């Protein structure tokens, strides 16, 4: 239904090295199309996605030198940061961007996005309506007016509102197969013994997508959110997700238990019993 | 790439004139227009960041995204503006500038009182050029080359003087050969029947 | 503003010509363009903090940009080129203009590579009093310079007036007009106009100077023809005040 | 695709 | 400067079955900075041929990485995720457990 675009750009200081490491990546949803690390011998913007790799020499030349600009942007970020903070220039300091679209369910612009990090912290942010910004402190608002007295804001607002949604919309229509698929949950419980009075069941939901899911442990019918577990939605290294649901149940007791599987991927939230 | 036409095109002064360029290659967001005189470095003129008018003094900058098609409206041309108009434009990738090949404009001075008159400016010595001046004509008036090889001429010129605001377009012949005469000096340029001659 | 050197140079082939940028302190956006004679601009390379962002523009072969650091940039060219002698502009700008696509030029580089430097002439210059019948016609007073037989036309007319260089009532040719047109080895010659009061031009005080500056070999290039070797050089004509 | 041609330092 | 340590699941990609080619993924995330040092480990032995995923992070910018090695499970043969970080002591060695 909902979609977006998100580029992660993460560049790191190294005192005594040529340069700093700088890493960036696409993503629409939940798949990377695009990377570049400034460690590689490459030095360009790389696929990540079959379905980028369709985009040809004049947008890897554009990605390459604007995320190379990035990088340079980024470099002198750093100095820059580092400067605006008063840091040793002995230390390894983190710059992280973030920024993007998303679009509804008739792909009409939804929201827009430019969050920036320093050393793991928010830094400065477009606003929701996408011409104010985020003072997080003055080493930001100092960016802010640098910015919106250079009109930046307005740079963005057309590209968020405008061009990245294009782009979305583009990729979405070039990488259907994989972005507008569901892989539905193969969902399955487990039985172990942790004790004698007690048994934990874990509910497995492996090899689903968009990692968008929602694993529900209910007792009678009514929901349940104590004695229950569950993992941060990981990847299997090949785009699917898993995710189990674990909870503790007195011995005897577990049919009394039903897991509530949700998933874009399955149109009938899944009942799971047994063990 | 972008088409931009020449073309010197002269204009009276007061006329309004039309610039513009045609650019095969949409993602061009930004598209702007410089002015540049003889060599000097190019000056910007107008910038729009996309479709629509854009109103600034006797200039208007228009682009049509649709058409592809940029143009710059200049109104009551006024003394300057003669010199080569370029278009640029680019956009998201690269700073990389693209550049019309220009279009040069003249746009020619008023003349109050015009005294059409041809001199002959005593030769110094040393050189054995013969001068002929044409000054105080107005800018009706187009002053041509020649065939032959031996003949040189220079293009209009106008002359300003300030303070008296007087204005003068003046043109320059010589040559060493023994046929050159300021009777016939600039026969391949229209001069005005009632331009004055000196005997 | 931005610095570029030489302002001119006329060499010839096949020798390293190095076209050299000083951008504005403070811009880390460097452009170089080239401007061959009725052209628009073209970029050559842009760098973003010594860096070369946009080399797309770069000829491959012989052009070598580089910047060995912020305040100067060097673009040299190895076997120089007839084809190269072109108008380098270096442009010089920040993001913040950039994004309202603002850049500052140089005065740029006229550069002229030759075949051969035994086709260099410096120009001859002649100054011509006015005509008298013209000082009653019309009041007034103009008088007329003739640089000729230089190439190639690197040349800059000015008119002196007591020492002091004049630009009222002055009007110089666009550009020189070809002494033998069909030959591309042609020379040039140019020309102006200085006009002034009647009463100006008959007050003998008066000095008017026509000064041609133009560009041509140097040290460097070693000369042999019996000729005087055609360095970049000034060349005037004079006239003088007269109630004649 | 990524926004350009860049930064809009810090 | 805020350190988050790193979590760490040790996982296949495909459910485990002894003898049959799989991954040996060890997902590394919610940690910071992005320095971070991990090997798959062997019965105590690091496996060199290791590779991982490009760097990236969430909504909170903590950084996630997906270091991945093809191996074959069995009955004896112990696999681990030895994992350091600025904010581990000394190396983390998370046993795979096949059973999560």
């Amino acid at each position: 239904g909902s979609h977006s675009m998100r580029y992660f750009f993460t560049s790191v200081s190294r005192p005594g090295r040529g340069e700093p490491r700088f890493i960036a990546v696409g993503y629409v949803d939940d798949t990377q199309f695009v990377r570049f690390d400034s460690d590689a011998a490459s030095q360009r913007m790389e696929p990540r996605a079959p379905w980028i790799e369709q985009e040809g020499p004049e947008y890897w030349d554009g990605e390459t030198r604007k995320v190379k600009a990035h990088s340079q942007t980024h470099r002198v970020d750093l100095g820059t940061l580092r400067g605006y903070y008063n840091q040793s220039e002995a230390g390894s300091h983190t710059v992280q961007r973030m920024y993007g679209c998303d679009v509804g369910s008739d792909w009409r612009f939804l929201r827009g996005y430019h969050q920036y990090a320093y050393d793991g912290k928010d830094y400065i942010a477009l606003k929701e309506d996408l011409r104010s910004w985020t003072a997080a402190d003055m080493a930001a608002q100092t960016t802010k007016h640098k910015w919106e007295a250079a009109h930046v804001a307005e740079q963005l607002r057309a590209y968020l509102e405008g061009t990245c949604v294009e782009w979305l919309r583009r990729y979405l229509e070039n990488g259907k197969e994989t972005l507008q698929r569901t892989d539905a949950p193969k969902t399955h419980m487990t039985h172990h013994a942790v004790s004698d009075h007690e048994a934990t069941l874990r509910c497995w939901a492996l090899s689903f997508y968009p990692a968008e899911i929602t694993l529900t442990w209910q007792r009678d019918g009514e929901d349940q959110t104590q004695d229950t577990e569950l993992v941060e939605t990981r990847p299997a290294g090949d785009g699917t997700f898993q995710k189990w649901a674990a909870v503790v149940v007195p011995s005897g007791q577990e049919q009394r238990y039903t897991c509530h599987v949700q998933h874009e991927g399955l149109p009938k939230p899944l009942t799971l019993r047994w063990e | 790439e972008v088409e931009q036409d020449p073309g010197p095109l002269s204009v009276p002064e007061g006329a309004i004139v039309s610039l513009n360029c045609t650019y095969s290659n949409s993602a061009f967001q930004y598209f702007m227009w410089y002015r540049q005189y003889s060599r000097k470095g190019p000056e910007l003129l107008m910038y729009t960041y996309s479709s629509g008018n854009k109103e600034d003094g006797r200039f208007t900058a228009q682009v049509d995204k649709s058409s592809k098609y940029i143009s710059l409206f200049i109104r009551d041309s006024q003394p300057s503006d003669s010199a080569t108009y370029l278009c640029a434009m680019r956009g998201d990738s690269s700073y990389k500038l693209i550049f019309g090949s220009g279009t040069r404009l003249l746009v020619r001075p008023d003349i109050q009182n015009p005294d059409p008159a041809v001199y002959q400016l005593r030769d110094s010595k040393s050189s054995d050029k013969s001068v002929c001046l044409f000054t105080d004509f107005d800018s009706q008036t187009n002053v041509s080359q020649s065939k032959d090889s031996d003949v040189y001429i220079t293009d209009k010129c106008v002359l300003d003087m300030r303070s008296m605001d007087f204005k003068s377009n003046s043109a320059v012949a010589w040559s060493n050969k023994s046929d050159f005469a300021c009777a016939n000096a600039f026969n391949n340029s229209i001069i005005p029947e009632d331009t004055f001659f000196p005997s | 503003g931005v610095i570029q050197s030489p302002r001119h140079e006329v060499t010839e082939m096949g020798q390293q010509v190095t076209l050299r940028c000083k951008p504005i302190s403070g811009h880390d956006y460097l452009f170089w363009y080239r401007q061959t004679m009725m052209r628009g601009l073209e970029l050559l390379i842009y760098f973003n903090n010594n860096v070369p962002i946009d080399d797309s523009g770069m000829p491959e072969d012989r052009f070598s940009a580089k910047m060995p650091n912020a305040s100067f940039s060097t673009l040299k060219i190895q076997p120089s080129e007839p084809r190269d002698s072109a108008v380098y502009f270096c442009a010089s700008s920040l993001w913040e203009k950039l994004a309202k696509n603002i850049q500052y030029f140089g005065a740029g580089t006229r550069l002229s590579v030759l075949e051969d430097l035994k086709n260099v002439f410096p120009p001859e210059v002649a100054v011509f009093e006015p005509s008298e019948a013209e000082i009653s016609h019309t009041q007034k007073a103009t008088l007329v310079c003739l640089a000729t037989g230089f190439y190639p036309d690197h040349v800059e007319l000015s008119w002196w007036v007591n020492g002091k260089e004049v630009h009222s009532g002055v009007c110089t040719d666009p550009q020189p007009l070809k002494e033998q047109p069909a030959l591309n080895d042609s020379r040039y010659a140019l020309s102006s106009r200085l006009r002034v009061s009647a009463t100006f031009w008959q007050d003998p005080r008066n000095h008017f100077r026509c000064q041609v500056q133009f560009y041509g070999l140097s040290e460097n290039d070693e000369w042999t023809q019996d000729r005087a070797k055609p360095v970049t050089q000034i060349v005037s004509a004079e006239a003088w005040g007269r109630a004649d | 695709a990524l926004w350009g041609p860049d930064p809009a330092a810090a | 400067m805020i350190q988050r340590t790193p979590k760490i699941q040790v996982y296949s990609r495909h459910p485990a079955e002894n003898g049959k080619s799989n991954f040996l993924n060890c997902y590394v995330s919610g940690f910071h900075p992005s320095d971070i040092e991990v090997d798959l480990l062997k019965n105590g032995e690091r496996i060199e041929k290791v590779e991982h995923s490009d760097l990236s992070f969430s909504k909170d910018w903590s950084f996630y990485l997906l270091y991945y090695t093809e191996f074959t499970p069995t009955e004896k043969d112990e696999y681990a995720c030895r994992v350091n970080h600025v904010t581990l002591s000394q190396p983390k060695i998370v046993k795979w457990d096949r059973d999560m």
